[PDB]
């Protein structure tokens, strides 16, 4: 048989489906679930007793540009997965179909472009977790900004133009300093690959310079104080699929980028610089939480909430402790579950019914919308870090690592546990509490679709909170591969 | 029983072959950066046929005593 | 082939009517295609970077110059296609885009001057070719003599190019006064470090560079590009730049100059900032060309700059042609024809193009994000190779300026896309007139090159390592 | 669901059969926003074209084989059926149910079944079981963590250094392995630090 | 069960261009540190048992085990391979 | 280092700035629109002479002073010189926050310019191309652009400092039972 025959079969089927039924969302959801199943099969066929990279493949080689390489000279883009990659890949393939189904009935103009852009962003993020050099990583790290610009501009809310320009310009600003870093690495080492880059020990005075660019990128993408102001606007004014994808995966690309680009290389610069990281992270935690306490827009509140938990994750990943790394990864996963559920509630349930996000209009949803109130309470108490959810496990271990590394900063950072509760429950109490608003008419409660999405995202976080250990078979190497202790 | 992962030895060997290809490309890039910016011949850089840089000037009033080495 | 073409077209156009000039352009376009197909095997002469001196020692032929010549033929093919094929068979498009009788001859003579600039090895050839380029491109700016703006631009361009040619001649004759020579091969290590020679050489470099708009001498050429016809602007904004920058890259004249560094920083800042308040399309694209000229000025300070320059000039040529072609295609949907010569002037006339032609806006987006340097597109790899070279050679402040200019220019690049993907009332529902097949294919091919050329980068590097190293 | 259930003539009649009806947005309202304003013959008519939305009018081997001019007809007169169906479903709060023997369908109230969404068969039978499979795989790959391997290895090293434990009774070897572990150092990490020994 | 027992490689005896041996050495270092941890956990389990059996006599009966646990805890832990891979202690 | 002569360099600074201001005033007089003469070069110039002279004096004075106070030659001196020059350029706008912003931002900019080497040019004997690169061969001291497979531990301990994981002897060998 042929490769081209099989993908031409798929292409012809897609063309005929589009001809007869003029929509692509069913085919993209079929491909969504098919990709999820294929990745589960790869996990079935994944050896946990090897730290090596598996399922390797190379593209755009000199000898076979439109195929895979078997060469003894490798000049193309390298791909392959470690357990760390596979964790976030599982998250990505879990979330993509939910982002498609979250906007199933609320896109009534140029639907096919919306679904194409969503699936394309998701596949770019998947391939970005599959990358094994600085350049493929970069070209998949920056390739989402055109798609996000177009998606947010065409399908966004009132202030969508500003958000579109922000999500491109801020990220490009950080990523070009990342590019200077990568260029320096490539001209100095004459190699870019994530397999043997811990074998090349650069001088400290040059590590300290490369680290600056990589960390500026990580600061703009994570985000971290003082460069966190784009995230409220973008996550607020985007379509629901965009906000879900962003908060769930694109923010975690920065965590993966730390672990994959900055710790294995640049170990001595990192071990000299990390108190500055702790300064920035503690600021990012406390000031962003307090800033959340005086916001009037719901999706904006959830957007600000993402930043503090990513700061706790940064404390964990920059801790030089195995428990801290594991905690940061569990935080990434559990936040990728919980935050898109909150974004669904505040951007696809309520926004689809009332088309407004100002808190002053919302009060007393419990009376006519009780199931939604139950979901709000569950997801709020999960977001603030209640035990038996992965959020608590990750927070606990990240703060353990931060305390081990710097007891004073890591101990002061434990007011996260309080401030999270304040800014989340001050909103939950008003939404669920009181007499139902006079500015709002009655509308339907949550549907079977919305409930399906929220229930998947709640089951996942409860599984990884009740037994976090199930994620260790893909991470017991990663929790020791990036630790610099003599 | 459904778990049929590639063994550790074969994984290590495939990764090693990949890293060997990558180091080969590295050494090729260094060699090419060194073969460039290396001084070439007058025949390779300017003129392969008339390979004498020495100029023989005019011919209409050629004075004996004008050539010099 | 060019001189054969010139001597043939002069006769054939003299003995032909004005109804035949379009078909003449088609004929010579196919001629250039056949040349680029059948005669391009001459690349094998330059294996292992073998260099040849021709016409005494007046011309130089290497892989660099062969590549630039193939590129100039490709550009002339596209620009001739825009004149030889009607977009729409309407009276409007037979009023806006008509070739004048002598235009093709002047284009070919300007191409001749371009190539004799890049192939020059002695300053007499350089000067003769600079003048053959500049006189012809004066007349190209002036051939549409029923335009007030074009005549005005013709005369400004004549005088400013004349003054800068005076500067080039002064530089050349001073070099001769010092060394008694017109050849840069006369220079070596010893002569450079024994004679102070940088004033003459940078005077030559600046006389050549201010002829392509290097700041602070940019406003005049931007006015000329604004005030000329669109199908003349597309030529006069690209080919002189390729010619002169290729000469200055092949001739290693400004290897660590402070003046060229300063003026390149100034070009970047001006070309990024001044384009932010521009409301017109051609001035915006002119400032884009200015900042790209700055990026290419930076690699006049390297001494190993062939790959970066060739990649960047090829991708900039493709992007320039594509964006001008998209603006030419958008005239069918703009609601107000401004002139017989510049039918579209302002960027807000592109408002709502996605509702009339969406894939034209996809093309625009691809080109805009290549200009911004977004991966996996081609401008990203261009910027990457430039950064690689300048950081390998120790230009660390210029790199940060380059990043900042890349960021500031994105705003006026995105102005176009933003207004294009906006909503519009009175959309198009049906039209029985169809745009040309050939020009559509040319634009689609350029867009596909921008989008999928990164697949072949490994192969291109492997060929470069044999023909240029 | 059927294989080859396309029939050109009914579509090419149904086109202007629907064009003779008013627009879907304005049909069930009458511009007065009342179901009563629409006439009752018109109402039964709308009901029996709307019930034709959820009928198999095409199969797999008819979408893979037939040409574009027929597929476009199907598409642009199926959109109308969809919109009539759902606009009636929202404005009137009734679905059409043709009962068994009488050949006349009209809008009815009964909404405790006989309606399914188009995303259910995809998710509930491709996505949910794949996540259950992922849970199963995670749980049974947790058996391959390094903790268990290290326990088995350490016990084996103790048994290799002290083979006398094996002939002892079978429910006493664990305490003896524990004793020898507590006593000794069976790790081999300083074994690997050769250049650290001065 | 087919319990695996891979061969122990050191960073001091290998050439870092042979990547197979480098990966073997990384995995060796990590595996032996996990065995150290299992020793620590055996000590902790014995301490817990002696505490739960003795009660007020634990101060005397579990003394050596408690001191051993607190001597082992700072040192028998995961500390990563990069610190030894990238540093020669002989210089 | 070798000390700078502050007052001499600053006097040269002031004369250069004065000449440049005269040249800019003449250029403005000739490029301008309205009716103008040889009177207007200093009447209608927008403080160009004072801009140039103040910036020049401030920059050179502050640079040489900070170099003599700090007893060093580095980019922080350019940071201070940019702070002073920005303070001069911002005192023109008779507003406090603009003055502060001018000072801070041109300080940061000129300090970056000094951090990168205080040059728009290149050094060209410290660049990667002209410097020894790649893997270092036999126990030799790693230079800036060179690469190493395995680094010295005494060097690590000095560059980084003891504590927080990094110790003069590995933990396992240091706690190995002497048996
Ligand atoms: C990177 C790595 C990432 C790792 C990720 C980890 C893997 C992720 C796994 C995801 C699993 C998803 C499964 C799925 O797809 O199901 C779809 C499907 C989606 O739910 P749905 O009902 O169809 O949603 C639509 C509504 O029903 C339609 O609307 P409605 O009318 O039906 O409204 C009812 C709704 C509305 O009510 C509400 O509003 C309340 C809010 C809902 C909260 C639900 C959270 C779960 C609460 C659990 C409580 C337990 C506390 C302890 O309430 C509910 O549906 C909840 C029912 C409560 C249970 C009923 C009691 C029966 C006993 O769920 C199921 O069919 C059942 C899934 C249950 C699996 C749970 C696992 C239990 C394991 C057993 C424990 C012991 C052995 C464990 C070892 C296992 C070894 C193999
Ligand atoms: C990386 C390069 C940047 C690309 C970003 C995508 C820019 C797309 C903007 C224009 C667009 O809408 O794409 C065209 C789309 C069809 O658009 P559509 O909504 O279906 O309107 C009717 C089409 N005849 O056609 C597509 O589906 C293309 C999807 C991309
Ligand atoms: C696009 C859709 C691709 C879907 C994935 C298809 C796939 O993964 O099939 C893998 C197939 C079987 O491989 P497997 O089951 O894992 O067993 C390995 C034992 N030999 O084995 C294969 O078919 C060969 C491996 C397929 C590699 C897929 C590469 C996809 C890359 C898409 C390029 C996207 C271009 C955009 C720019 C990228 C820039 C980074
Ligand atoms: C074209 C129109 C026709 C009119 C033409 C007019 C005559 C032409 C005049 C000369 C040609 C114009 C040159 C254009 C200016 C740019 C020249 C240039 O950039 O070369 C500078 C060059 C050093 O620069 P560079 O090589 O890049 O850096 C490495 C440094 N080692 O090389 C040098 O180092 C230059 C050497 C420095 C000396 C410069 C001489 C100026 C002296 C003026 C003193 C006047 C007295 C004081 C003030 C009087 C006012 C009252
Ligand atoms: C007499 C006694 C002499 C004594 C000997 C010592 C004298 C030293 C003299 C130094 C030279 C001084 C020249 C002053 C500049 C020329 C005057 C001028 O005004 O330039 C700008 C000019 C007209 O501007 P204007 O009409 O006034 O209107 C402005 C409204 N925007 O319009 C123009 O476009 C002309 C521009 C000329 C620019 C020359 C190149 C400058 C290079 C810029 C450096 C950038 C580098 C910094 C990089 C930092 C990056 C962040
Ligand atoms: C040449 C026509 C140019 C017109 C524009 C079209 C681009 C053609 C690129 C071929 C270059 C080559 O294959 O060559 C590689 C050249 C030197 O090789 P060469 O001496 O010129 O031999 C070529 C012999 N030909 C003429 C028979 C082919 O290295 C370079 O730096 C090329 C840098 C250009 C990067 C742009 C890539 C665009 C994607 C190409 C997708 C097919
Ligand atoms: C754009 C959509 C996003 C998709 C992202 C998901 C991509 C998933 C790809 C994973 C599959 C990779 O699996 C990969 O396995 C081996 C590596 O040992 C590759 O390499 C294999 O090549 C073949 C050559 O005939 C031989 O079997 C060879 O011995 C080798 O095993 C395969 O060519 C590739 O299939
Ligand atoms: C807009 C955001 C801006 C933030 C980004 C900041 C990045 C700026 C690059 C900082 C790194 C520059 O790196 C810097 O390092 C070395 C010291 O290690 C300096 O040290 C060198 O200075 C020069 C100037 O005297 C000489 O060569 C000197 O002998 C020394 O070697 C270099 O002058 C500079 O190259
Ligand atoms: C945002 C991140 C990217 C920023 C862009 C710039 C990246 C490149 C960083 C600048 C490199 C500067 O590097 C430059 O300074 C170092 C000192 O630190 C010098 O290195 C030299 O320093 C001298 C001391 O003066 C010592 O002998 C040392 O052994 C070495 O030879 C080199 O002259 C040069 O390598």
């Amino acid at each position: 048989m042929f490769l081209t025959s099989i993908l031409l079969s798929s292409l012809y089927l897609f063309n005929r489906i589009l001809a007869w039924q003029g929509n692509v969302k069913h085919f993209y959801l079929f491909a969504s679930n098919l990709l999820l199943l294929f990745i589960v099969v790869l996990y079935i066929n994944f050896n946990t007793f090897s730290n090596s990279f598996q399922f390797n493949f190379e593209l755009f080689n000199s000898l076979n540009p439109f195929g895979l390489s078997n060469s003894d000279i490798s000049n193309g883009l390298l791909f392959g997965i470690d357990g760390l990659s596979l964790t976030f890949i599982l998250l990505t393939v879990l979330l993509i179909p939910l982002t498609l189904l979250g906007n199933w009935y609320n896109i009534n103009f140029n639907s096919n472009l919306y679904y194409t852009l969503v699936l394309a962003i998701g596949l770019v993020i998947l391939l970005n977790f599959w990358a094994l050099d600085y350049i493929s990583f970069y070209i998949l790290f920056e390739a989402t900004l055109p798609l996000l610009f177009i998606l947010i501009h065409i399908y966004g809310s009132s202030d969508s133009e500003r958000a579109s320009f922000y999500v491109l310009m801020f990220t490009l600003s950080g990523s070009l300093f990342m590019l200077l870093s990568i260029v320096v690495i490539s001209i100095v080492l004459n190699t870019t690959n994530f397999i043997n880059h811990n074998l090349f020990v650069l001088s400290l005075d040059l590590q300290t310079i490369i680290w600056l660019g990589l960390f500026i990128a990580i600061m703009v993408k994570t985000p971290l104080f003082p460069i966190h102001v784009w995230l409220p606007v973008v996550h607020s004014e985007s379509p629901l699929a965009g906000s879900m994808i962003l908060a769930g995966l694109i923010l975690k690309l920065a965590l993966y980028a730390i672990l994959r680009l900055l710790l294995p290389l640049l170990c001595e610069a990192q071990i000299l610089y990390t108190p500055m990281i702790y300064i920035i992270s503690l600021l990012t935690i406390i000031l962003t939480s307090l800033a959340t306490l005086r916001q009037i827009d719901l999706k904006v509140i959830i957007a600000y909430s993402s930043i503090s938990h990513m700061g706790i994750a940064i404390l964990g990943v920059c801790s030089n402790t195995s428990l801290g790394i594991y905690g940061s990864i569990v935080l990434g996963v559990a936040h990728g579950f919980v935050s898109p559920a909150l974004f669904l509630i505040v951007g696809g349930i309520l926004y689809d019914r009332y088309h407004i996000r100002i808190v002053n209009y919302y009060k007393g949803l419990t009376t006519y919308m009780p199931q939604l109130a139950t979901y709000i309470i569950i997801l709020s108490f999960a977001n603030i870090g209640t035990p038996l959810t992965g959020n608590f496990t990750g927070e606990f271990l990240s703060l353990q690592g931060g305390f081990i590394r710097n007891p004073i900063i890591g101990g002061i950072s434990c007011i996260s546990v309080l401030l999270a509760a304040i800014y989340q429950l001050k909103l939950t109490n008003k939404l669920t509490g009181g007499i139902s608003s006079i500015y709002m008419h009655r509308t339907n409660d949550v549907t079977i679709r919305e409930k399906f999405i929220m229930n998947i995202l709640i089951i996942s976080t409860l599984i990884i909170g009740i037994c976090p250990q199930i994620m260790y078979n893909l991470l017991y190497w990663t929790v020791n591969n990036y630790i610099y202790i003599i | 029983t459904f778990f049929h992962p590639k063994s550790r030895e074969d994984i290590l060997n495939e990764e090693a072959k990949i890293v060997q290809a990558l180091n080969n490309q590295r050494e090729l890039t260094i060699k090419m950066h060194e073969l460039k910016r290396e001084e070439k011949d007058y025949a390779h850089s300017y003129s392969p046929l008339f390979s004498d840089p020495v100029p023989q000037g005019g011919s209409i009033g050629k004075a004996p005593g004008s050539s010099r080495e | 082939m060019l001189i054969l073409a010139i001597i043939s077209l002069i006769t054939f156009v003299s003995m032909s009517k004005l109804s035949d000039n379009r078909a003449i352009i088609r004929l010579i376009n196919i001629y250039l295609i056949l040349v680029l197909v059948l005669d391009s095997f001459l690349y094998l002469l330059f294996l292992n970077n073998q260099t040849y001196t021709v016409m005494g020692e007046l011309l130089i032929f290497n892989s660099f110059t062969f590549y630039i010549d193939m590129l100039i033929y490709f550009i002339m093919i596209v620009i001739s296609s825009l004149y030889g094929y009607n977009l729409y068979n309407n009276n409007l498009y037979k009023t806006l885009f008509e070739p004048k009788k002598e235009l093709i001859i002047l284009f070919l003579i300007n191409i001749l001057g371009a190539l004799l600039i890049v192939h020059s090895n002695d300053f007499i050839t350089l000067f003769v070719a600079i003048e053959l380029q500049s006189y012809s491109i004066y007349l190209i700016t002036a051939i549409y003599n029923s335009s007030y703006k074009a005549s005005k631009a013709s005369m400004l361009y004549f005088f400013m190019g004349g003054i800068l040619s005076i500067l080039i001649a002064y530089s050349i004759n001073t070099y001769y006064s010092v060394l008694n020579s017109y050849t840069l091969h006369s220079l070596d290590s010893l002569i450079i470090n024994t004679l102070d020679l940088n004033l003459i050489l940078i005077a030559l470099s600046l006389g050549l560079l201010f002829k392509i708009g290097i700041a602070p001498l940019h406003k005049w050429l931007i006015s000329i590009y604004e005030n000329t016809p669109i199908l003349i602007t597309i030529y006069i904004s690209l080919i002189p730049k390729i010619s002169i920058l290729s000469y200055l890259v092949l001739s290693n004249i400004s290897i660590n100059s402070l003046v060229i560094s300063i003026l390149a920083i100034l070009t970047l800042l001006v070309g990024s900032v001044g384009g932010l308040l521009q409301i017109k399309i051609k001035r915006l694209l002119a400032f884009s060309g200015l900042t790209n000229a700055g990026y290419m000025m930076l690699l006049l300070l390297l001494n190993n700059n062939e790959f970066s320059y060739l990649y960047y000039i090829t991708q900039y040529s493709i992007s320039h042609l594509a964006i001008f072609m998209i603006i030419i295609f958008s005239i069918y949907y703009i609601n107000y024809i401004n002139n017989q010569y510049n039918p579209i002037i302002y960027v807000n006339q592109l408002k709502g193009l996605i509702h009339d032609n969406a894939y034209l806006v996809l093309s625009m987006a691809i080109v805009v994000f290549s200009f911004i340097g977004i991966p996996p597109l081609l401008g990203f790899f261009g910027k990457l190779n430039i950064l690689m070279s300048i950081l390998n050679n120790g230009y660390y402040f210029i790199s940060i300026v380059l990043i900042v200019a890349s960021l500031i220019s994105a705003l006026y690049y995105l102005y176009l896309l933003n207004v294009s993907i906006q909503d519009k009332n009175n959309i198009l529902i049906n039209s029985n007139e169809t745009v040309s097949s050939v020009l559509s294919y040319i634009l689609s091919s350029l867009i596909i090159l921008i989008t999928f050329g990164f697949i072949y980068n490994s192969l291109i590097i492997d060929i470069f390592n044999v023909y240029f190293n | 669901f059927a294989l080859r259930a396309y029939n050109e003539e009914k579509e090419l009649a149904l086109k202007q059969r629907l064009s003779q009806l008013p627009p879907p947005g304005k049909a069930f309202v009458t511009a007065e926003g009342e179901p009563r304003p629409a006439k009752e013959a018109e109402l039964a008519e709308l009901a029996e074209i709307a019930a034709l939305y959820k009928t198999d009018r095409v199969g797999i081997l008819d979408i893979l084989l037939l040409g574009n001019k027929h597929a476009r007809l199907y598409r642009d007169n199926t959109a109308l059926l969809k919109d009539y169906y759902y606009n009636g479903r929202r404005i009137l709060d009734k679905i059409p149910v043709k009962d068994k023997q009488t050949g006349k369908v009209t809008w009815e109230i009964k909404r405790e079944g006989a309606e399914k969404e188009d995303w259910v068969n995809q998710m509930y039978f491709l996505y949910a079981p794949s996540l259950i499979l992922l849970l199963i795989v995670m749980v049974y790959k947790s058996r391959e963590d390094i903790t268990f391997w290290a326990k088995k290895e350490l016990d084996q090293r103790v048994l290799d250094k002290h083979p006398e434990i094996n002939d002892a009774p079978e429910n006493e070897r664990d305490a003896l392995i524990v004793e020898r572990i507590i006593a000794g150092d069976y790790d081999k990490l300083a074994s690997l630090q050769k250049k650290a020994t001065p | 069960s087919e319990h695996q027992r891979p061969e122990l490689v050191s960073f001091d005896d290998i050439n870092y261009n042979d990547h197979k041996k480098v990966r073997e050495a990384q995995e060796s270092y990590t595996r032996e540190q996990f065995i150290r941890l299992e020793a620590l956990k055996t000590v902790r389990k014995a301490l817990e048992k002696c505490y739960e059996e003795s009660g007020p006599n634990h101060f005397e009966d579990c003394k050596n085990l408690a001191e051993q646990y607190l001597d082992m805890l700072p040192t028998h832990r995961l500390q990563g391979y990069l610190g030894y891979q990238r540093n020669d202690p002989s210089k | 280092f070798h000390p700078y002569n502050t007052l001499g360099l600053a006097t040269q600074s002031a004369m250069v700035g004065l000449g440049a201001g005269v040249v800019a005033a003449a250029a403005r007089n000739s490029l301008a629109t309205g009716p103008r003469n040889i009177l207007t070069t200093f009447s209608k110039s927008g403080g160009v002479v004072t801009i140039f002279t103040g910036a020049s004096i401030a920059y050179v004075f502050t640079y040489c002073s900070a170099a003599n106070l700090r007893e060093r030659k580095d980019g922080w001196n350019h940071m201070w010189a940019g702070a002073a020059t920005g303070a001069v350029l911002g005192a023109r706008t008779k507003l406090v926050p603009a003055f502060i912003g001018w000072t801070v931002l041109c300080g940061a900019a000129c300090g970056l310019f000094g951090w990168t080497g205080a040059r728009f040019n290149a050094d060209r004997k410290a660049s990667l191309e002209q410097s020894p690169k790649g893997f270092v061969q036999e126990d030799a001291h790693q230079t800036f652009w060179e690469v190493v497979h395995r680094r010295p531990l005494s060097l690590t301990v000095e560059q980084l400092g003891e504590g927080r994981g990094i110790n003069a002897v590995p933990i396992a060998t240091a706690t190995e039972a002497p048996n």
